[PDB]
């Protein structure tokens, strides 16, 4: 099963580190501004079989944005990312949602808060109101401590295949 | 030092039950539980509150001030 | 080989990027397209991509390219092409009336962006001009117009402009809103309009009220939107329009219209009543969103206007009705959650009023809140086991989180109602305990759990009787037992003050530590007990360690759960007498050391790895919470441990995880004991020094920093630590040559170390081994890093080092010799080489340069500013002088941040 996932969100959030953490199992301490789009196939094993998600990693910085919305075309779903320690990232969330919907309307999107493992948190857990939609659900992911690593991809896989019973192998 | 979504305030009135009415140098302020019980606040005392994103009117008492701020110039 | 930026090549590249499975092929096509979009030829090919000959996937890139040419690079577009660029767009948009919606939206975005980019004076009446230009299809023309008008205000919310320009645009836009509204009102009012259009009208209106627009102006569209709620196809649009127009911040002032809104929301009640009956979740959900949107956003004002107290009450009831919608939230009704927020606000508002009036309103709404408790406890009540087992995992989790939110609202409800509520809960629970379903008991007990932690001791009469009831509760069902354990854990702080009651609850918890299904609760509770009630716990301690041993002997708990138990036992031993504590600790660690000996002798095996990690972790956790100092035998155990630790390290040095785990023991044990950590310092420095020479690790640097901050002032244990510091400095600096940005963690941690050292004992910087010039070079290079926290830490170190100049000659000479480069780097950072978030951390350094060395900073800044466009080319020759003159003066620290902010805002 093949499904295109567009990974968007503000720059310096750590989404590339998430993708890398899933592909290689290695967390990268250093941050390099992603230019354009980083397309990597990630395959997750399930009881139905193997599900493949083609991840288009989007630039967050405006200057490195590049084609921008052009990556979004034909995306079956999306993951928006923000940093828990930085409020501005969360403030910019409806903007990323807005651009995503324009290109693809009803696609399942997952909101992810990162750096939760970090002691000082700038965003309280109570604030998140994005998951109030049927095609939206929130998660606290930590690319370092690997907390809720598979949760977004799991929820997406279930909502896409149409089987709420689908579990990870 | 003050952070974003947080204003430095001074107590104006008392509402009781962990609630105070104050005027930030930059609203209603709410002090919570054990921390509020441990530290007694008074009217005209210096304080620092965190703004709530939903309502600008209500804020949460974050820190109690004991002089350095005057030297800072904040 | 090369491919000119023509339509054929761009189209082939699009087809490749979108369909070629090869990663590098996509990565090449996308780059060539990055060039294509920016290229001038785009201005020609874009239109050709919008031709009907091509697939939407191809057309969209053509539209997006234009959008980006206009949004990102408006400065390049010549003044003569302006009109030509405008008109064209319009025409194309018209063609895409029946065309693909995606591309149409993109084109409208583009035209909106053009409008905003020339809004102030160049395009005087953009709205009216759009209206006139649109007024071969006629309906689709109106739809396209509405799409454009809908996108226009949102593209402003994301348009990056200077303050003056942004304001100047917002004003002229506000002018246009009053021209857009009638077009929307007329289109809605006319019965000849189809649903397809009316939806676009509602969405347009909703998109406009996202900006601060006077509600009194919105009123008509509000009325029409309320009317549209009876229509099935317009519901989702009308509800969003209504909510977005009511929940807006500026709407609070307009009380006159807000009062006229109330009877309309109460009108939706029959449609709400029917929806709840018909099982229509969407409708009841929307109507509830309206109700709460009114309530929580206008509560204080609605209460203040006492003359309409009857209406508001009704409103509250409606909201209460939405709270008590029959069934469970995750599956049966999506409504209840939305209600919760409102309740809090109301409470807040009622407590916000002056006492005299507060009593008057509290007399009215206290029973309302007492009814709210009955409702919330009944909905949070678990469904039957047979039914619950059938729920989707997502639904179960939804209900869990939902239950957390209710647990949160009950906490405030208690702040409102006080001890009377506790009396009611206790009476109910007693009535239940004295067919039989656990769901009720666990519901009440869950409320008690939610409330217990916040309950004051001053009026805590229920708590003793509650503790009296706890053992009478059946341990039959797991959820109820978990709720029991958690309730106890919440009662911990009260249990500390009244140790006589501890004996009645302790065995109930120790039994749960045996059952594997209660692991998360039990242990936590136990920890929460041991951490709180420590002084009065020793008489019971003999059974606690005994039960802890047995429950640990069997593999009942997962490792991460065992860790908490080790912390708990630490807290427990912290109170007991020295000899007994040492004997007991020796007894509890005796099986663990034997397993550690068994793993070390064996060759490094993958199965043995995790087994070693478990022991190391259990040790670390045991050491974190054991402190006789109450700010040591732990050192006695640490000494005997050191040999086996050294052997294990010699065997497992290459494994990073195991090494980190081994260092963690020392980290925790050191953080625990401040002064009592001395007798292990000579042994620790040799172990960490050899470990850091083999492989660099940030944790080691942090540990060295802790050792410095703790043991600096006491000279007797200072000599061994000094060698570890200097060794660390030599290893870092030499590692830094191989790869500057290769290890940001080590660099950041090193900066933390140097800062702590600079503050604690400046004299330490006098030592000869450290290359005080190379260090300064590394820190100077650190400000250029793309990793934020590393930069921040380097800035911290800089802030610490400056007052030390003069007092320490090494620092004074180093700063005098290499000082200019640092200010160069700072000015470079402010110029635009660093993010705007860390600016305030940079400014500090500058401020310090004024506080420590005025004379040097004057000359340094004076020289640094002279070259034309050094921080930024945009900076005018006079502005450099204003920054100089401002920064010179011998000035408060806080103003420097403002000046820096204005400067960097000007540069970017
Ligand atoms: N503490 C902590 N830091 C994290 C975590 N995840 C990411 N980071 C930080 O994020 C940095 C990596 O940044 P990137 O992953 O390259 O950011 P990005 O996804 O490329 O953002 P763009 O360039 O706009 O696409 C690392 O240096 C980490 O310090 C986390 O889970 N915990
Ligand atoms: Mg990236």
């Amino acid at each position: 099963v093949q499904f295109k996932l567009v990974l968007v969100g503000d720059g310096g959030t750590g989404k590339t580190t998430f993708v890398k953490r899933h592909l290689t199992g290695e967390f990268e301490k250093k941050y390099v501004a992603t230019l354009g789009v980083e397309v990597h196939p990630l395959v997750f094993h399930t009881n139905r079989g193997p599900i493949k998600f083609n991840v288009w990693d989007t630039a967050g910085l405006e200057k490195f944005g590049g084609l921008r919305d052009g990556y979004y075309i034909q995306a079956q779903c999306a993951i928006i990312m923000f940093d828990v320690t930085s409020r501005v990232t969360y403030k910019n969330v409806p903007n990323w949602h807005r651009d995503l919907v324009r290109v693809c309307e009803n696609i399942p999107i997952v909101l992810c808060g990162n750096k939760v493992d970090i002691k000082d948190r700038k965003v309280k857990a109570k604030s998140i109101v994005f998951h109030r939609k049927k095609n939206l659900q929130y998660y606290d992911i930590s690319a370092k401590s690997n907390y809720n690593f598979e949760k977004p991809f799991l929820w997406l896989a279930r909502k896409l295949i149409g089987d709420p019973n689908l579990e990870f192998v | 030092f003050k952070e974003d979504g947080q204003e430095y305030a001074q107590v104006i009135k008392m509402l009781g039950n962990g609630r105070l009415e104050a005027m930030c140098f930059d609203r209603l302020c709410h002090i919570r539980g054990k921390l509020r019980k441990k530290v007694w606040i008074n009217t005209s005392d210096i304080i620092l509150v965190g703004l709530r994103d939903y309502q600008d009117n209500k804020a949460d008492v974050i820190l109690k001030y004991n002089r350095s701020l005057k030297a800072y110039g904040e | 080989p090369a491919l000119d930026f023509t339509v054929e090549n761009v189209e082939k590249a699009l087809h490749q990027l979108y369909y070629d499975p090869n990663i590098e092929n996509k990565n090449l096509a996308q780059k060539w397209l990055m060039q294509a979009q920016v290229s001038p030829q785009a201005w020609h090919f874009s239109w050709q991509l919008l031709q009907p000959d091509k697939v939407p996937e191809i057309q969209y890139f053509g539209a997006s390219a234009l959008h980006i040419k206009i949004s990102r690079y408006w400065s390049d577009i010549p003044t003569d092409q302006y009109e030509s660029l405008k008109a064209q767009l319009f025409t194309q948009i018209t063609r895409f009336a029946s065309g693909s919606k995606i591309v149409l939206t993109r084109l409208c975005v583009a035209l909106a962006s053009l409008a905003l980019s020339m809004m102030p004076d160049a395009w005087p009446c953009a709205v009216a001009d759009m209206v006139r230009l649109f007024q071969v299809d006629g309906q689709g023309r109106c739809l396209a117009l509405l799409e454009l008008l809908t996108v226009l205000p949102e593209e402003f919310q994301t348009s990056r402009l200077p303050q003056y320009r942004k304001g100047l645009v917002r004003t002229s836009l506000a002018v246009e809103c009053g021209a857009v509204f009638p077009l929307l009102e007329q289109l809605l009012q006319q019965p000849s309009s189809p649903s397809c259009v009316r939806q676009k009208v509602l969405k347009c209106f909703s998109s406009w009220v996202q900006l601060e627009v006077p509600l009194q102006d919105c009123e008509a569209l509000i009325q029409a939107a309320f009317a549209a709620l009876q229509d099935s196809e317009l519901f989702d649009s009308s509800v969003e329009a209504i909510v977005n127009a009511i929940s807006q911040p500026d709407a609070q002032r307009y009380v006159n219209t807000l009062l006229k809104l109330i009877p309309l929301v109460l009108g939706l009640q029959e449609q709400l009543r029917q929806a709840v009956q018909n099982g229509d979740m969407e409708t009841s959900h929307g109507i509830c969103r309206i109700a709460v949107a009114l309530g929580e956003n206008h509560s204080r004002a609605l209460l203040d206007q006492v003359e309409h107290w009857q209406s508001f009450l009704a409103l509250v009831n409606m909201i209460m009705f939405c709270t008590g919608i029959p069934g469970h939230y995750p599956v049966n009704e999506t409504t209840s959650s939305l209600t919760l927020t409102f309740w809090y606000t109301l409470q807040d508002d009622i407590l916000s009023f002056e006492a005299e009036k507060q009593a008057v309103y509290q007399q009215v709404y206290r029973p309302v809140y007492f009814q709210l408790v009955d409702v919330l406890l009944h909905k949070a009540q678990f469904p039957s086991d047979e039914e619950y087992g059938f729920w989707s995992s997502d639904e179960k989790e939804q209900f869990r989180i939902y239950r957390v939110d209710i647990s949160d609202t009950l906490m405030y409800v208690y702040e409102m109602l006080g001890a009377e509520l506790l009396s009611n809960l206790y009476d109910k629970l007693g009535r239940l305990l004295t067919p039989y379903s656990w769901q009720h008991t666990e519901a009440l007990l869950y409320g008690f759990q939610s409330i217990a932690e916040t309950i004051d001791v001053n009026y805590s009469d229920v708590v003793p009787g509650l503790i009296g009831l706890i053992p009478r509760i059946s341990i039959s069902n797991v959820q109820l037992a978990d709720t029991v354990m958690f309730t106890i854990g919440a009662l911990s702080e009260w249990l500390a003050d009244h140790p006589v009651m501890i004996n009645s609850v302790l065995p109930l918890v120790l039994h749960a530590l045996g059952n594997p299904e209660l692991s998360v609760s039990s242990v936590s509770t136990l920890k929460k007990i041991c951490r709180e009630c420590k002084y009065d716990l020793p008489p019971y301690a003999a059974n606690i360690v005994a039960v802890s041993q047995d429950v640990l002997m069997k593999q009942i708990h997962k490792t991460s759960q065992c860790m908490w138990l080790m912390q708990a036992l630490g807290f427990l031993l912290s109170a007991l007498q020295v000899e007994e504590i040492l004997k007991n600790l020796h007894s509890l660690i005796s099986p663990y050391i034997q397993q550690l000996e068994k793993l070390a002798e064996e060759i490094p095996n993958p199965s043995n790895k995790l087994a070693i990690v478990h022991i190391l972790g259990l040790l670390s956790n045991l050491f974190t919470t054991l402190d006789i100092s109450h700010h040591n035998p732990v050192v006695v155990v640490l000494q005997q441990v050191f040999q086996l630790i050294q052997k294990v390290l010699s065997k497992w040095l290459n494994d990073a995880q195991v090494v980190e785990a081994v260092c963690a023991i020392f980290e925790k044990s050191v953080k625990t004991l401040l002064d009592d950590f001395a007798p292990m310092v000579p042994q620790l420095c040799e172990m960490l020094g050899r470990m850091y020479s083999t492989i660099p690790q940030a944790s080691a640097l942090d540990l060295t920093r802790q050792l410095v901050h703790i043991f600096a002032h006491e000279p007797a244990h200072f000599p061994p630590i000094e060698a570890l510091f200097l060794l660390v400095t030599s290893v870092t600096l030499t590692l830094f040559q191989q790869g500057p940005r290769d290890h940001p963690d080590i660099v950041d941690s090193f900066m933390q170390l140097l800062a702590q050292a600079l503050k604690r004992k400046p004299d330490l910087f006098l030592c000869e081994r450290l290359d005080v010039k190379a260090v300064f070079q590394c820190a100077v290079l650190a400000l250029k890093f793309p990793e934020a926290p590393t930069v921040k830490a380097s800035c911290g170190f800089f802030t610490e080092l400056l007052p030390r100049c003069g007092e320490v000659e090494s620092v004074g000479k180093v700063v005098q010799e290499d000082g200019r480069m640092l200010l160069i780097a700072v000015l470079e950072a402010i110029g635009g080489q660093a993010s705007r978030s860390l600016m305030d951390c940079f400014a500090d350094i500058l401020f310090a340069l004024n506080k420590h060395c005025f004379s040097l900073l004057s000359m340094w800044i004076k020289e640094a500013l002279q070259p034309p466009g050094f921080p930024s080319a945009r900076l005018s020759p006079e502005q450099k002088d204003t920054f100089s003159q401002q920064i010179l003066r011998e000035v408060n620290k806080r103003r420097v941040k403002e000046m820096v902010k204005e400067f960097t805002l000007l540069c970017r």
